[PDB]
Parts: C-alpha cells; structure tokens; sequence
C-alpha cells in the first residue's frame, strides 16, 4: 500500500518531467531558442536524485516498472541534440520536420507538426522509421558519401542510450515493446552504408569504415539481446502471429547480415563483440573459424577459450580432424550423410558398414556425388571382408550400369529412339544427358529409368540383366512393367525391321550367359507385356516425380504404348513369334519350358 | 769348391762341330724350358755324332760333336759345372 | 721370380701335364732351390745367408732321390743283388757334392825353410798340405789327387792312389783279400797325422780314432757306416767266393754288416744339434714311404711351423702316386691334396690347376672341388684360369652348384624378421659375389639350375628395403643369356616342356617389370623441385609420370595374376603372392606425393585424388583385389591414404 502511493506520487512527477523533459514553465520560452537542451539537463539531474533516494526501495517487479518508465523520458531528450546538429544540417532538418509535419497530419491530424512534445513525443520512432523507409528512395538516390555523411549523425545519435543503462543499475510487456518495433527499420541502415562500402574506393575509405564500424556493431550486438530476453519472458510463440511474424523474420536475416558485416571488420573487433556479446555463436564463430590465420598463436587461446562451447561442435559442419577427438565425431553427430566416410576414423566401424548402407538407402533420396560412394560402397564392402548379398549386388550392378550408360551416353554410340517425336510427356533425354555430364551421373538415382532409353538395339539389351541379377529391390509390379515395356520396345522395333530380328540376339544371350540358373527370370508373353494391372496412379506419381508435368499426358503416352501393341497382335501373332524363338533357342541348351509358371528350368 | 770350369760352347751351323773341353779346378744338357737330361754311356739322341769326355783316374780325355743339328741347342753343364752355351743355327 | 717358390715349381708340373718320360718331374726340382740359393750369393747383402742355407741344402736332397726312383723302376729288359746297389747311390751323392778347401796359398819353394832340426811351424805347413790332400780324395777326386799327389813332392801319398786304382779295377770286375788286412794294421802303427790316419781307415773300411771324428761334421759322420759295409759285404761274399785263399787271410773281419736303421741310430748320436735337422732325415723316409708320418706329428704340440717340409711332402705324393699307383697311402693322400690346397692360401691363385693332377677321389667326390667356391670374387682373372685342366662337363655343374647351395644355408636368418627390420649390408655386399659364378658359366644348358637363384630370395626381402629389386639389376648386368637359353633349351629332350618354359618367361617379365616400377619410382622422388619456375616441361613430364604409373599398377597386376588359379606346382604360387600384395600401396603415395611438392601448384589435386579413389574401386571386381591385404596386413593404410583427400579437395 504505502509502495503505491509512492508509484503514484512519481508517476504524476513523471509526466511533469516528461513535460520539463521537452518544455519548462519557470524558464523563458522566448529567450533564446527552444532550450531542449536544459529542459533535458533537468530530467538529468532530477534522475541523480530518483536514484539516491530510491535506494533499494524495491517491490515485486514496481523498481523494474519505474526502471523502465526512466527510459520512457530519458531516451527522447538525446534526439532534439541531433536535431541541433541537424538545425546545422538545416535543409536535411527542415526537409525532415517538414515531412514529419505531413506524417502527423495524415496520422493523427493534430495541426501536422509542432515540435511541443506533447504526451513524450512517442510518434518520433514511427517518424524515424518512415523516414528510413523512405531513404531508400532518397537517399539510394542520393551518395554514398552523402547518404554516407547523413547516417552517421543517425548512428551516432542512437548510440547515446545505452551509457544510462550501466548507471541505473540495471540488474513486463511494455519492457519488451519500448524499442523492438524499431528493428522494423534497423537493417535498412547497415546495408545502406555498406553496400556503398567504400564508395568503390578502398584506398581511402578503408578509415572511413574503421571509424563508423563501431555504431553498426553497438547497435546489432546490443539489440540482439532483447529478442530471447522478450521472447523468454513473453512466450507469444502460440499467438506468435505478426509479432513473430516480424520478429523471427527480421531475426534470420540480421543473422545472415550480421556474419557478413562480422566477416568485413577489423582484427579482433568481432573476436571481442563474440566474447563481449554471448549471440549469434554461429555468426561469430564465422568471423572466428581461422578467417585471419590458423596461427598457433592466436588460435588455441580463442579456441580453448569457447569451453562451454557444444555451439562450437555444430561448427565443425562447415567445411580437419583436429580438437583432441572431439568426442569422436561431436558425439558421432546425428544423420552424416557424407562425414559417414570421414567417420571411418581409422577403424572398422560399424557406423562406417551402414555409413555406406546409408549411402545407397541415401542415394535413395536427394543424392549426388555417388562416385565417392561409388568407390566407398566398394571400400566399405572391402573394410566388412543377409545385408552382405544385397550390398554386392547394389554395388556390383549400380557402379557397372552408372559407367556403361554415362559411356554409351556421352559416347553417344547408340544415336537415337527413333519413336518419340515432339512430346512432352518425355524430357528425360534432356535430364540424362544433364545427369551422364556430371557428378558421377549426378548420383545416378533412376537406373530404372535410363534402360527405358534405347536407340540402338545392343544398347537397350542389357536391362533384363540387370533385372535377373539385382531385382531384389523394386515390387514385382515395377520389374514387370519395366520388363513389359522393354519387350514392348523390341516389339516396336521387330515388326518395322522386317523379319522381327531383335529376338533372335536377345534369346541368345540370355541362355548364353546362364542367366536362367542363377535367376528366375519371369517368361514374357502376350499376356504379360499387354498387361494393364500395374497402372495405377500411387505408381506413377512415385516412378515419374521428378519431372513437374501432368500424370495426365504420362498416363496418355503411356496408354498409347499399349495400345499399339494391343491392337497390334492381332489372332496374337506375337504369342507363337515369341515361343517358337525361345523354345528353338533353348533346345539344345540345358533348358526346358516351365508352362506351370512361365519360366525356364534345365 | 769343385771349381768347374767349362769351355769351348759356342754357336755353330746345321753340321758343324765343336768341342768342349771341362777342368775340375778341384756331361749334362738343358735346354730352354725343358729339363736337364744326361748326355754322356750315351744319350739316344747323341749315339754316334757325340763323343764324351769323361777318362779314368787324372784324364780329362776331351771330345767333341761331330754333325750338330738344331736339337742340340742347350746350355752343357758338367758333373763329376756354370754351364756352356751350344746352339745350333737350322 | 725368385720371391715366389711355389711358382716356379707349378711351372715344372705344367709341362709334364702338357705332355701327357716321367722322371721330369723331379729333375725340374734341381733348377728352383739353386737359383735360390745362387740369387742371394751372386749379388746382394751377405746377411741373405741365413736364409740361402736352407736353399743350399734343399736341392741336393732332390739329387739323391733321383737315383732311387730310377733304380727299382726302369729294368729294362737289355742284355744280381738288388739291394747292394743301395750303396753305390749313396756315394755318389756323398762323393760329388762335398765341401772342398781350395789349394793352399803361398806354398814354400824349396822345403824346410826355416831350419828336432825343424819348428814348431814346420810340422804344420807340412800338416797343412797333408790335410789338403787327405780331403780331395775322399771326395773322389784322383783326377784331381792323382796330380796333386805329384804337384807337391807328396809321393808318400801316391802309393795308395794306385792301389786304389787296382782296388777300382776290380771294383769293376764285380788277389787282393790280404791288402785289406795290412792297411788295417798300419792304421795301428805310431807316427802318422790326424788326416792320414783318418784316410787309412776308410778306404779299407774300418774305424779311426774319435780325436780325428770330433772334427768330423755328423753329416760327414756317416761315410764311417757306408765304407765298413762295403769291406764287408765284399769281404763276406768275397770269403763266400773265397779267391784268395784261406791262407791269404790274416786276421777275421767283421762280415756282420748291419741295416740302415742301426746305422742311423748312431749317426744322430754323435752329432744330433745338427744330424736330426729336419731337411736331412727325409733321406730315410725314402727307403721306409712314410709320407704323413713326419708332418702330421707337428699339430699335436699346439702348446709350444716349416713351409719347405710341406711343399715337398705334398709334391711327392703327386710324384708318389704316380711312380707306384697308391704308393702314398689313401688317407695321406686326401690328407695331402687337402693341407696342400688350405696351405695355398697366398699362392692359390695359380695353383687352381696343379691340384688336378692327383684328383684321385676328393676330386670325383664333392671333396676338394668345393673350395674354389670361397674365393672366386670379383676378380676375373682366377675364373678363367680354371678352364684349363682339362676340366669341365660334371665338375662345372658341381662347382656352380655347390658355389649357389652353399650360401643357401647361410641367409637363413634373413627369414625371421617377418615382421621387423634387419641389417641387409653384408647380403648388400656378398650375395654381389653370389653371382658371378653362374654368370661365368655361360652355359645354354646349365641355365636352369641357376635362374631361379634370384626368386628364391624375394622372401628375404619382406618389410622395408628389397633385396629383389637390387638384385634385379645384377641380371640387368648380364642380359642377353636369355637368348641363349632359349635358343640351346631347343637340344636336349625334355618331357614337362608345357610348364618349364612357362616359367622362365614368366618370372623374366616380372623382373623386368619390377626392374621398371623401381627405375620409375627413383626419377619421380629424384625429381622433388625440377625445373624451378619453369614447370611447363613438367606439366607435360609429371602428365606422363601420372599416365605411366595408372598403366603400370594395371599391368602389375595383370602379370602375377596370369599364374590362374589351379596349378599342380602351388609352391611357386605362395611364393610370390606376397611379392604382387607388397606393390600395392607404395603406387596410390606417389600421385598424393603431388600433393606436397605438387601441392604449389593445385593441378595434382583434382587428378591424383579421383585416379587413386578409384585405384580401389575398380580393385573390387577381379576378385576384390585377390586380397593383397590379407597377404600384408595393409587395410586400414588405404582406408587413411585416401580419406585424407575429403580435407584438401573441397
């Protein structure tokens, strides 16, 4: 009780500052010119005496809301300074009041601008802020030496705030509002003097740089802390919303500028800021990964120095082998992707075994880069000596499929499938030869889909080797519709080059090299290869969803691919031209027709 | 000191002769590489050309070579000597 | 010349060799310890004596063992007692070669020239010429007696000169039983001189006074013998003939004679400092062929050593072996052809052809042909020496052989750090010697025993330092054989000729192939900083130490695995799986040895990098490499080598 009749007795002395603060009664307004200056040195004084006299004096959180409503009064009364230096300045002040002037009056009427301060001139952050605004119209527009020239009087002006808190002892909402909705408009000031940087002149602005970095880095260390401070105490994050909209927004990108204005400094001005302001770890370290040096000197005193620093471990993720082990790779990290290989760290290791394991499950999705896995697929299956079959025949049949096709590819041997004619439905030409020319066949994702690709005939007759050899991966829906295609193709070709000679190479080579014993290759016939089961559009998004076009023209392409051929064999020709083959072929070779299954035994 | 001293070696055509007289002060052959072999009894290659000296009780009893030859070209040494050249020119 | 003893008499056995009558080799033996002898009186300092008179002495032992030798071996069949003549070769060789005072100088005109009428010094000039006439005489000189028995008014010594005379005309004949009676009894008459009271008694053949013996030297000393059985053995059968008549007869004579080992039983008695020297007690091992007898008895007495008693003992056998086949005793002999040989150490550079001669059985057998394997170096001259001899064939196969096994056995302590390093200096320095011998005995056909002399040290390589790749280029040295083994395996008949040519050729393309990698590995470490600024020259240079290396690990690989799988000879397949999985990693280095001279300049990173990547990769399709590291223990040295470009090539 008595603690509230004193809060208010001071707030009544507090709005009678606030206007002694930007006009005083006893003084002689017309003497002289506008005392801002004096009627700021009150305020000044009388603070002198608010602090003695509230020694301690604190209760609840009443000392921190009268701590704050200090800063209410106390910051406004270092602008009209400038407002001195820009009544030198004159016609960049008068330009500005004037403009001011319209802002009032078009948001808030009230005679546009009177320069009494009335009610603590609150409006003066809303003025500053469209007047940046529009700096980048003017001023963009005008020099960097001029625009140069102008922002640090701005700079210097706001850089004249923070010396009080240090002399309040300083150890609520309105304490996370009274300067945040400013950081609306802070980043349109560094970008301003900095994308002029030394007005493409380096020789002599390198000092005219030096002397303004310090305003750029008292501002941004400094404001950064009020952010996890509001935001801790605050918790809007379930609103979150505008302000957060705002704040999380305008907090990534004073990252991404802070680290660059951090790299462009002089030695050790970040190196302190980084020590002196415990924020933005990463940005600091950025300026701090041996950006000078990697000096013994210098380098292990900071690095020793982070101590606390599990921040630091993320570090290590820039771009080695250093740090003492580290704890292995910082604790063996989360997902490695690549440093699965680094995570060799001369041992078997375990990790390293499904490291590559999770190279091909990795290669899976997004991949690039394989021959590193390629020839650490192989490694990792040298370093090892159930998953062990699976492994050799991925390695095995990946590493010769990606070589012979980014070969025939660029060699561009075969010259072209003759069919295909100025449709969309089928880019992947252009997405091969964009693959075949770089990154190891740009990772070499859908082997499925480069054997679809065939003009010449010996070119296109591998796929089923690699289908009986390691289709131990895909639904047997996919290998069939792949196997479907692949004689659809051959039939294409057949009845075109008259005497259906395809065949007759095919049926030889895969009984040649004694691919039936060591795969049960499925038997094709008309029924299998016009076999519309497997079309469904769950299949079809998942095999083409690379490509951005309409599954519509897909599925039409595809439809007409069937068709063709289902119109085709008419009284099934194809039936008897396909079993005859096979069956004379396979003869006098250690095989024999499965007509239970539609497959080759011996 | 059987001080032998030997004379009368000398250098002579194919057939001529000469005559070496020895004095024991107090006849052997060799020839250049080969070994000393005994010449005078009588050597098988020197029967009926040579005629040795050697005499009972204080006779030197001196003799010669008649129809000397190019295998005859040694150094004589005496035995009961320096040595005496004899050759032989074909 | 003179220096080198031995030579001179390889010389004389050369000659005999050529030829092949046979009493040569031991007439040459008068003509080496004469010029010795005579080669340090003729000229030179006079102290050279103390060593002459053991060459003064040396050579008339070799006169004396010419007579007996010849004696009871050249009965020719032309137109009685046998072991009589015995005492005719003993004087000749003590009657010839006897010392001999010179005539007396200042001999006095008139006689008595200073005069019971006569000095002291008048019985002495008289004595004096008496002991000049008393010492020509029992040395055989009459020619020489005869005058100077007239030369000096010495009539009262010419009586005997021709009794004498008469004594040798019936010497040669082969009355006079009482002339030897009477000489005897005047040798007991009072009034004579020391030296013709000696001379009395020893033409008869009895013995004087030991006043007159005291002088006598003991070499001297043994004519006393020689003479009494001469009166004897006459006068015994001369008594069995009995032509003069019991009634001739006048006093018993002793017509005992005794053997010659009574006889030396005494002359080593009277005078034995000197009697007992070991150059004149080799004249009774002659009559017993005794050789290892008197040369062995001297390495017992090791406690408390002549080479000239060596020399001739051992050059006897030789001679011994061939006058009678076997005479020198079997074991002697070996035992003779062995110290011979060992003993030749300073001259057995020349002698590696007079020890053929008498091969006998430790030439046939594996015996004394092996130790021409311990001093055949570098020097070519003894190799070649040793073609002669008439030897070749067999002995040229067991000499190269035993020349390649016998250091086998010594580098079996280099196969026992299979896991560390060793001292390889002295296999760096005597293996070097190991070669020449096979590389002399250019032989097509001997070829194979010796070709694979270099592969049955790849083992003893292991870790570190090779020996293979040093000893790569000693054949290098002698190439160009390989032609002429192909050309003469062409010859002889051979039944496994699918799998013996096979790897010959084999084993000759890995070497070379080996041979290469090495020269190729020594000009890109050579290289370090060449050609300064100007890297133009090696942009192209280190492109083709880049391109020369990436064909060279494809082709390595290639050649060792071309042995295929199965084979009937596997020894040779484990052998040289270590070799192919120990040249592996030390390829993949070199490309990243780019990376730290190379690294100035960053064109060696984004090459060297993905062609040693993949130096693994593509080593996993035939056969996963083999597995090169299960024959090494290098798995993890590849695992780090190439992970360490993820720090360096981003």
């Amino acid at each position: 009780g008595f603690s509230l009749d004193q809060e208010s007795i001071e707030h009544d002395l507090k709005l009678t500052s606030e206007e002694i603060f930007h006009s005083n009664g006893k003084y002689i307004p017309p003497m002289l010119n506008t005392l801002g200056q004096h009627l700021s040195v009150r305020k000044e004084f009388f603070q002198n005496f608010l602090t003695f006299v509230a020694k301690n004096f604190n209760y609840k959180i009443s000392p921190e809301l009268k701590l704050d409503l200090i800063e209410k009064f106390e910051i406004l009364n270092c602008c009209i300074k400038f407002n001195s230096i820009i009544r030198q300045s004159d016609v960049l002040n008068d330009i500005w009041e004037k403009t001011l002037s319209n802002y009032n009056l078009t948001q808030n009427e009230h005679l546009t601008t009177k320069t009494v301060v009335i009610n603590s001139p609150d409006v003066f952050p809303v003025i500053f802020k469209q007047f940046l605004n529009h700096v980048v119209f003017v001023l963009f527009p005008s020099q960097n030496q001029n625009f140069k020239l102008n922002v640090t009087n701005l700079i210097n002006l706001c850089f004249y705030d923070g010396i009080l808190e240090e002399g309040e002892k300083t150890i609520p909402w309105f304490i996370n509002f009274d300067y945040l909705n400013c950081i609306n408009q802070c980043f349109f000031d560094f970008t301003f003097a900095c994308e002029e940087e030394g007005s493409l002149d380096s020789y002599k602005e390198g000092l005219l740089k030096i002397v303004k970095i310090l305003y750029y880095q008292f501002n941004q260390f400094k404001i950064w802390i009020n952010t996890q401070p509001v935001k801790s105490v605050n918790a809007n994050d379930n609103f979150i919303n505008i302000n957060n909209l705002y704040d999380d927004n305008h907090l990534d990108w004073n990252h991404v500028l802070c680290k660059v204005n951090l790299k462009e400094q002089c030695i050790q001005i970040a190196e302190f800021y980084k020590d002196l302001s415990g924020l933005v770890q990463t940005l600091q370290t950025l300026d701090q990964n041996d950006s000078t040096t990697v000096s013994l000197y210098e380098t292990f005193f900071n690095e020793f120095p982070k101590e606390f620093s599990f921040t630091l471990f993320e570090y290590l993720i820039k771009h080695q082998q250093h740090d003492v082990l580290i704890q292995f790779f910082q604790e063996s990290a989360p997902k490695y992707g690549h440093v699965a290989w680094i995570q060799q760290i001369l041992d078997g290791s375990y990790a390293d075994a499904m490291n590559t394991l999770k190279n091909i499950t990795v290669d899976d999705s997004k991949k690039g880069e394989s021959l590193s896995e390629c020839e650490l697929h192989l490694n990792v299956a040298k370093l090892s000596s159930i998953n062990t079959l699976r492994k050799i025949q991925y390695n095995l049949d990946t590493i010769d499929a990606e070589k012979n096709i980014s070969n025939k590819l660029k060699k561009g041997e075969v010259q072209i499938c003759k069919r295909f004619k100025n449709g969309s439905i089928r880019e992947v030409f252009n997405i091969l030869v964009e693959e075949l020319k770089s990154t190891t066949v740009v990772n070499l994702s859908d082997l499925v889909e480069l054997y679809s690709m065939l003009d010449d005939e010996e070119s296109l007759f591998i796929p089923l080797r690699i289908l009986s050899v390691d289709g131990d991966l895909l639904n047997f829906e996919v290998k069939k519709f792949l196997n479907a295609l692949v004689w659809r193709r051959i039939v294409l070709l057949n009845a075109s080059n008259e005497g259906d000679k395809l065949l007759q190479h095919i049926v030889k080579r895969v009984f040649d090299e004694e691919l039936p014993k060591n795969n049960d290759f499925p038997l094709p016939s008309v029924d299998l290869l016009c076999d519309k089961s497997l079309l469904t559009p769950e299949y079809i998004s998942e095999t083409y969803g690379r490509f951005p076009i309409d599954q519509n023209a897909i599925r039409e392409e595809i439809y007409e691919e069937i068709s063709q051929v289902e119109t085709l064999n008419s009284d099934n020709s194809l039936e008897i031209k396909l079993h005859s083959t096979i069956g004379s072929v396979a003869k006098e070779k250690n095989y024999t027709i499965n007509y239970e299954t539609n497959t080759v035994e011996y | 000191q059987l001080q032998l001293v030997e004379t009368g070696g000398g250098l002579v055509q194919a057939g001529g002769s000469l005559r070496l007289s020895c004095v024991a002060s107090g006849w052997f052959r060799q020839a250049p590489g080969k070994e000393r072999e005994f010449v005078a009894d009588y050597a098988d290659s020197v029967k009926g050309r040579f005629t040795i000296s050697r005499n009972n009780d204080k006779n030197t009893v001196y003799l010669q070579m008649n129809n000397l030859i190019p295998e005859d070209t040694a150094v004589y040494y005496c035995a009961a000597g320096q040595g005496t050249q004899v050759t032989v020119s074909s | 010349y003179q220096t080198e003893r031995f030579t001179k008499f390889s010389d004389t056995l050369k000659e005999f060799k050529i030829e092949q009558d046979p009493f040569n080799i031991i007439r040459e033996f008068r003509s080496a310890a004469g010029q010795l002898a005579l080669d340090l009186a003729n000229s030179g300092d006079e102290s050279n004596v103390i060593s002459s008179k053991d060459w003064e002495l040396e050579a008339r032992f070799w006169h004396l063992v010419e007579l007996l030798l010849v004696f009871r071996n050249a009965d020719l069949d032309l137109d009685d007692n046998k072991q009589l003549y015995q005492i005719w070769i003993v004087m000749v060789w003590l009657k010839e070669n006897t010392y001999v005072m010179e005539r007396p100088k200042n001999v006095p005109t008139s006689k008595w020239l200073n005069s019971n009428v006569l000095d002291v010094k008048d019985k002495e000039e008289d004595h004096i010429f008496f002991k000049y006439i008393y010492e020509l005489i029992l040395a055989g000189a009459i020619d020489e007696a005869l005058e100077e028995a007239k030369l000096s008014d010495n009539i009262s010594i010419c009586m005997i000169l021709c009794g004498i005379q008469e004594y040798l005309n019936p010497v040669i004949d082969t009355k006079h039983s009482l002339w030897r009676r009477t000489v005897y009894s005047l040798s007991q008459q009072a009034g004579l001189d020391p030296y013709e009271r000696a001379i009395y008694s020893y033409l008869s053949g009895a013995i004087p006074n030991q006043e007159v013996l005291q002088y006598s030297d003991w070499e001297s000393d043994l004519h006393i013998h020689l003479n009494q059985i001469l009166q004897t053995e006459i006068e015994n059968y001369l008594l069995e003939n009995n032509q003069v008549g019991t009634d001739e007869l006048i006093l018993p004579l002793p017509s005992h004679a005794l053997t010659v080992q009574e006889v030396l039983n005494r002359v080593a008695s009277r005078h034995p400092s000197e009697s007992e020297h070991p150059i004149r007690v080799l004249m009774a091992s002659v009559i017993l062929d005794s050789l290892p007898s008197v040369i062995h008895s001297s390495v017992e007495m090791l406690l408390d050593d002549k080479p000239y008693l060596l020399r001739i003992v051992t050059h006897l056998a030789i001679c011994l072996d061939i006058i009678n086949p076997g005479s020198v005793e079997e074991v002697d002999k070996s035992k003779l052809i062995t110290t011979y040989i060992s003993l030749l150490k300073l001259q057995g550079l020349y002698e590696n052809i007079p020890i053929y001669a008498t091969f006998l059985n430790e030439s046939d057998c594996l015996e004394a042909c092996s130790f021409i394997l311990s001093s055949l170096e570098d020097p070519q001259v003894r190799k070649k020496q040793i073609e002669t001899i008439n030897f070749l064939r067999l002995p040229a196969s067991n000499i190269l052989r035993r020349t390649t096994q016998r250091v086998f056995d010594e580098t079996e302590q280099e196969y026992s750090p299979s896991n560390e390093i060793s001292i390889s200096f002295d296999v760096n320095n005597i293996d070097m010697h190991l070669i020449y011998g096979v590389e002399w005995l250019i032989e097509g056909k001997l070829y194979v025993d010796a070709v694979h002399s270099i592969i049955a040290l790849s083992r003893r390589f292991l870790l570190n330092g090779r020996v293979k790749a040093l000893e790569q280029f000693m054949e290098r040295n002698n190439i160009g054989e390989i032609c002429k083994n192909y050309e003469l395996e062409k010859i002889a008949d051979n039944i496994s000729k699918d799998e013996n040519e096979d790897q010959f050729l084999e084993e000759i393309t890995q070497y070379e192939h080996l041979i290469k990698g090495i020269r190729e590995y020594e000009e890109w470490q050579k290289s370090v900083s060449l050609l300064s600024s100007e890297s133009n020259i090696p942009t192209l240079i280190e492109k083709l130490q880049g391109f020369s290396k990436d064909t060279f690990e494809l082709i390595k690989t290639f050649l060792v695995d071309l042995t295929s799988s199965n084979f009937a000879d596997s020894a040779d397949y484990e052998i040289l799986y270590e070799i192919r999985a120990l040249y592996t990693p030390f390829l993949l280095m070199e490309l990243h040895k780019k990376l730290v001279e190379a690294a100035k300049l960053l064109k060696i990173p984004k090459f060297i990098s993905e062609a040693l990547a993949f130096t693994s990769l593509v080593a996993n399709e035939n056969d996963k490499i083999y597995l090169l590291f299960q024959s090494s223990g290098k798995l993890k040295e590849y695992l780090d080598l190439v992970a360490r470009t993820a720090t360096l090539s981003n």
